[PDB]
């Protein structure tokens, strides 16, 4: 009954100037209208823009005021939103979304669109961590891998995926470097020391980074 | 009509309308019920009075301050006896067209703004006492058209009610200003929208014309978002001048009974002249002011402050001043070279205490920072824009440069625009207002003693202020002009960037205004005006905007020639040349025909009685800015202006005119489109030539 | 351009548990959502009008507005009801959001795991010399961790990546990691991790030699 298809948000250079596409199907932009709102990777919300296709009316944030160009084609039900003066801070994620008859109820979404504006792309270097017979102490140990300098957080598994419980792949923190660093671990006994050696299995998705990994101490 | 033809198919609903001209426009519209039987109160146009209010707290202050709307309009619009009609309709910016829904946002919150303190009592008061005066003293009536209007309601009144049409109201209805309130909501609301922008998007097609436009209804969402949500902003109802509105008699003219303005009173502080209405006996009342102070021509730069002084004064007593001149009361701020020029006009009952808050305003005066940037912005446009106009205004700027004394350019205005601070110009305000000239026009049903009295406190209270004391007699100088070695034709150019347009004004100094050269260059002006209507437009084909004539400043005569067309200069010169040669031999094949008609012509040219007494008080004005006081040059440049012969201008003609003359002056100016002796340095040209003495006042 | 103050963070409560989160808008207006979104996913209308539910949601959550004060409130929680929430006034003025309100669980107090992990060789073939220290299987938050190279406290080279809630027993996983450099790997062979928890209250210092 509502379908909000936003697509066309890839990835960009600063300085460019492209559309953004939103095709809102179930009802019309003439009735209950559409919103776009800025979703940076781990950061909250920010709402973008709004055009009225039946009146044309645009209205802008405090901080994007005037550099956006939203635009409307009621013909086939389809909004656009032209954008200009490309900043690194607009590497998010951004959806198109219908607000409602309410005060503030804009409750139905679309799936959202990547759009990033990015310094630097650099693929992940898998390195295992190394677990030796000097971090043997006491009956507990664990075995893992460090993932570091990577864009888009890379997906880490072991043993092609197999074991989830208990393992825990530590959301990355962003480095001085403009790059991501994390961990992925997996708690094994210290009756598991040479045992079996367990591999980490990478994969990052923008730059196609596999790598599986042995960890021996 | 038992029912209103809007019912609810078409309620709201925008429109998208398409023009030939290329006009943007936005049209509100609400219908409401008959209030006719209720013309004691007239909410409708109680609230026509409302919304086009522009005032302290209103809509459109802001609505300027938000920079969306130029102009509104808003009030009761008749319809058919049954149903009337509420209409806004408003002009368009460019970004006006994206916040449309927060300007209708804007007028919900007035309306709440009414809806919060609910009606008011002593607004219809005040709105009542006015219009019962401005019905009591009505102007005039155009012969044609009044007895078709008010046989046009003549249907509709019985034959008490035919004058007093709508100009009285007897009672006060709470109750219908409940109802139009309840009246003015967003269920009510019909939209259209003017613009050129909507090619391609309109296809509803008008039955009658063929224009295109929408349906296109508003969503739910943006219309319940006004009815709950209601706040109030920066909107706050307006202020009242009450002031006294009571005395306007006529006041008997006294011992007296002179016809003409005396001087009443000379200090060196001010100086006072004095002028009971004798011929109109209206209840009115004008005041013209001038301060003189020595600061204004010192350079550029206090030229530039003392502009944007009371340009920001404008700016800033415009939000109070607006609704006593909605009471009407008109007046005018302006600049002199010299000092400044003040402009009170209206009735008699209340320029004393408004004229009193006047000084203390513009005595007690502060700046606004983004305020003063947008001005300063502002006229910086207005100068760098001096490039682009035209090249009348062009020639005479450059004739007022090169004929006076001292004159500073508008490039130097240009460049000087960087240092204007807010502490330079806030340590040259109570300099320049500490010590000043005044000098007054009082004209009117007004006494003597009391004018006296009150231009006494007014001055006082200038001392009250900054301890004002008055100016010395030795620096009350003017300028003098240049005095043409007698025989020099000079000559030089101008390059315009903008216009490809080359005006050009070919001066003559005749002589200072003796009472024989007054009428020598007016009579021989006129001589020379209409066979220069019958040669020059139409045989010599000039251009269009040509022009010659007199010229009056710094009590020196001229004559001049504009004209503003895209020719060579010195071609254009060889045909004004001919035009010269034209009326040499045109003054001696005048008959005794040509003579007396054009003399009857030059006498009817001059002679008028005053219609108003602002028309007389601004000729007695532009005497005195004059300094001559010479109040009855008319009947004596007119007694002698019918003692001239056929030879009397010849004798005039020859010395200044001829080519062959001792006494020519002859100057042109030349400004050349976007493609003698030569001046270089405009001050080391006017360094050795001498100047012309000053007129003996009277 | 009335904004807003998005309290708390964040907090914790378990299944069966009452929820109240308030918001707070820099001025005194009526105009209010409340969100929902669980990451990689679209978000949810839980709370329009702040005291009115929208349908679609489970009947577990409601609003309320006193004066300033707007307050999702949850009545009781669910073990899907673990999301980031958003609190929104809307006008034709621009339009802010908070930060985000996550919803963790509550658990019984719990003494960290705690692991470490050396560097490994193609680390100094890439410049990097990285130590992991693991806290693992904690709840609550509190605990301290100091890093120790040859027994003395280092600080300023760390970050403490922790995980989600756990899906074994809906803990958390801390993780240190000391970035320095191979003239300070080489020299300092003792890579101590002292771990001071509110459970641990005996602090554990997991050690390795280089």
């Amino acid at each position: 009954e509502v379908q909000l298809v936003e697509s066309g948000g890839g990835l960009v250079q600063p300085g460019g100037s492209l559309r953004l596409s939103c095709a809102a199907s179930g009802f019309n932009i003439s009735s209950s209208s559409i919103h776009w709102v800025r979703q940076a990777p781990g950061k909250g919300l920010e709402w973008v823009a709004s055009i009225y296709s039946y009146s044309g009316s645009t209205y802008y944030a405090d901080s994007v005021k005037g550099r956006f160009t939203i635009s409307a084609d009621t013909s086939k039900n389809t909004a656009y939103l032209q954008m200009n003066s490309l900043r690194a801070e607009d590497t998010a994620v951004y959806y198109c979304a219908r607000h409602y008859s309410a005060v503030a109820g804009l409750d139905y979404w679309g799936q959202g669109t990547l759009v990033t504006v990015f310094n630097q792309i650099k693929p992940p270097s898998v390195f295992p961590l190394a677990p030796s017979s000097k971090s043997t102490s006491g009956g507990t140990a664990a075995l893992g891998c460090l993932v570091k300098d990577y864009p888009e957080p890379v997906t880490v598994s072991w043993n092609s995926g197999a074991l989830t419980s208990g393992v825990h792949t530590f959301p990355a923190v962003l480095q001085s470097s403009g790059l991501y660093s994390l961990s992925s671990v997996v708690t094994v006994p210290s009756s598991s020391l040479g045992t079996q050696t367990y591999i980490c299995n990478v994969n990052h998705k923008p730059s196609n980074t596999k790598v599986d990994k042995k960890v021996e101490p | 009509f038992p029912e209103h033809p809007f019912q609810e198919e078409h309620l709201k609903q925008l429109y998208k309308i398409v023009p030939i001209k290329d006009i943007r426009n936005l049209y509100v519209t609400f219908p409401i019920p008959d209030l006719q039987k209720y013309y004691k109160s007239n909410p409708g146009h109680y609230l026509g009075h409302l919304i086009g209010h522009e005032g302290p707290g209103s809509l459109l202050s802001e609505l300027k301050s938000k920079g969306w709307v130029n102009t509104l309009v808003g009030g009761q619009k008749e319809g058919a006896r049954g149903f009337m009609f509420f209409i806004i309709n408003v002009d368009l910016t460019e970004e006006g067209l994206l916040h449309v829904e927060d300007i209708i946002l804007h007028m919900f919150q007035y309306i709440q703004k009414l809806r919060a303190e609910g009606p008011q009592e002593w607004v219809f008061q005040e709105l009542k006492d006015l219009n019962a005066v401005a019905f009591r003293f009505k102007d005039k009536e155009r012969p044609r058209g009044y007895t078709s209007k008010i046989a046009g309601i003549l249907h509709y009144y019985p034959l008490e009610e035919v004058l007093t049409a709508e100009y009285l109201l007897e009672e006060f209805r709470p109750d219908l200003i409940e109802m139009v309130l309840d009246k003015l909501r967003p269920e009510n609301v019909r939209v259209a929208i003017v613009s050129k922008s909507f090619e391609g998007k309109t296809d509803r097609t008008e039955e009658w014309y063929g224009t295109q436009y929408k349906q296109e209804a508003i969503p739910d969402e943006v219309i319940k978002k006004w009815q709950n949500a209601d706040l109030n902003g920066k909107f706050k109802l307006p202020t009242k001048n009450e002031f006294i509105p009571t005395n306007f008699e006529i006041l008997p003219l006294e011992k007296e009974a002179t016809p003409y303005p005396a001087l009443i009173k000379d200090t060196a502080m001010s100086k006072l002249w004095f002028k009971q209405d004798d011929k109109f006996f209206l209840p009115k009342a004008n005041l013209n002011f001038e301060f003189f102070s020595p600061f204004a021509y010192v350079d550029p730069l206090h030229s530039n402050m003392a502009y944007l002084y009371l340009e920001l004064l404008k700016d800033s007593l415009n939000e109070y001043a607006y609704a006593a001149e909605l009471a009407g009361l008109s007046y005018d701020l302006q600049n002199t070279i010299y000092g400044m020029y003040l402009s009170v006009k209206g009735y008699n009952d209340k320029q004393p205490i408004l004229l009193k808050k006047i000084i203390e305003k513009m005595a007690t005066f502060e700046i606004d920072e983004k305020r003063f940037e947008i001005i300063k912005e502002a006229y910086m446009r207005s100068l760098n824009n001096f490039r682009a106009e035209q090249p009348h205004q062009h020639a005479m700027y450059y004739l007022r440069l090169l004929m006076t004394e001292v004159a500073w350019t508008k490039d130097e205005l240009k460049e000087a625009l960087d240092d204007v601070t807010l502490p330079r110009l806030k340590a040259f305000i109570p300099q320049l207002l500490s010590r000043l000239h005044i000098e007054a026009l009082l004209h009117g049903n007004i006494t003597k003693q009391a004018a006296l009295g009150i231009m006494q406190m007014v001055e006082d209270t200038l001392i009250e202020h900054a301890h004002t004391k008055p100016l010395l007699p030795s620096q009350l100088v003017r300028y003098r002009e240049v005095q043409l070695p007698d025989r020099g034709w000079f000559v030089y150019q101008q390059r315009n960037e903008v216009h490809n347009n080359s005006g050009i004004e070919i001066y003559y100094q005749t002589d200072m205004q003796s009472t024989s050269e007054n009428m020598f260059l007016e009579l021989f002006a006129q001589i020379i005006s209409e066979p220069a209507f019958n040669t020059l437009r139409t045989k010599e084909q000039l251009g269009y905007i040509v022009f010659s004539g007199p010229r009056r400043a710094n009590g020196i005569q001229g004559l001049r020639f504009i004209i503003q067309s895209e020719k060579p200069p010195h071609y254009l010169e060889s045909r004004v040349e001919a035009f010269l040669i034209t009326m040499e031999k045109s003054i001696e094949d005048m008959t005794e025909e040509a003579f007396q008609k054009h003399i009857q012509a030059l006498a009817i040219r001059r002679l008028d009685k005053p219609k108003k007494l602002s028309a007389e008080s601004a000729k007695y004005w532009g005497e005195i800015i004059s300094q001559q006081y010479n109040f009855d040059r008319d009947n004596t440049e007119v007694a002698y202006l019918k003692t001239l012969t056929k030879e009397d201008i010849i004798k005039f003609y020859k010395e200044m005119l001829a080519v062959d003359a001792p006494r020519r002056h002859k100057v042109s100016v030349h400004v050349l489109a976007r493609e003698p002796e030569v001046i270089q340095n405009m001050t080391e040209f006017k360094r050795g030539l001498p100047l012309f003495p000053l007129v003996k006042p009277h | 351009d009335i904004q807003m103050t998005q309290s708390p963070s964040s907090l914790s409560a378990s299944v069966g548990d009452r929820v109240t989160i308030t918001c707070r808008a820099s001025q005194s207006v009526s105009a209010v959502a409340w969100y929902q979104q669980k990451p990689g996913k679209a978000p949810k209308l839980l709370i329009y009008s702040a005291s009115s539910l929208y349908s679609g949601v489970p009947s577990r959550f409601s609003g309320s507005r006193s004066g300033t004060d707007y307050t999702l409130t949850i009545s009781s929680l669910q073990p899907e009801d673990f999301a980031t929430y958003y609190c929104q006034q809307s006008y034709f003025n621009p339009i802010t959001f908070g930060q985000g309100t996550k919803v963790e669980i509550k658990r019984t107090v719990a003494a960290p795991s705690v692991f470490i992990f050396p560097p490994s060789d193609e680390q100094l073939k890439s410049g990097t010399a990285s130590v992991v220290c693991l806290l693992n299987n904690f709840y609550p938050r509190e605990a301290k961790v100091q890093w120790k190279v040859d027994n003395a406290l280092q600080s300023g080279n760390s970050q403490e990546s922790v995980t989600e809630q756990d899906s074994k027993d809906s803990t958390y996983s801390l993780s240190s990691t000391l970035t320095l450099s191979k003239a300070d790997y080489e020299k300092h062979k003792v890579y101590a991790c002292e771990v001071t928890h509110q459970g641990l209250s005996s602090p554990v210092t997991k050690s390795f030699n280089r």
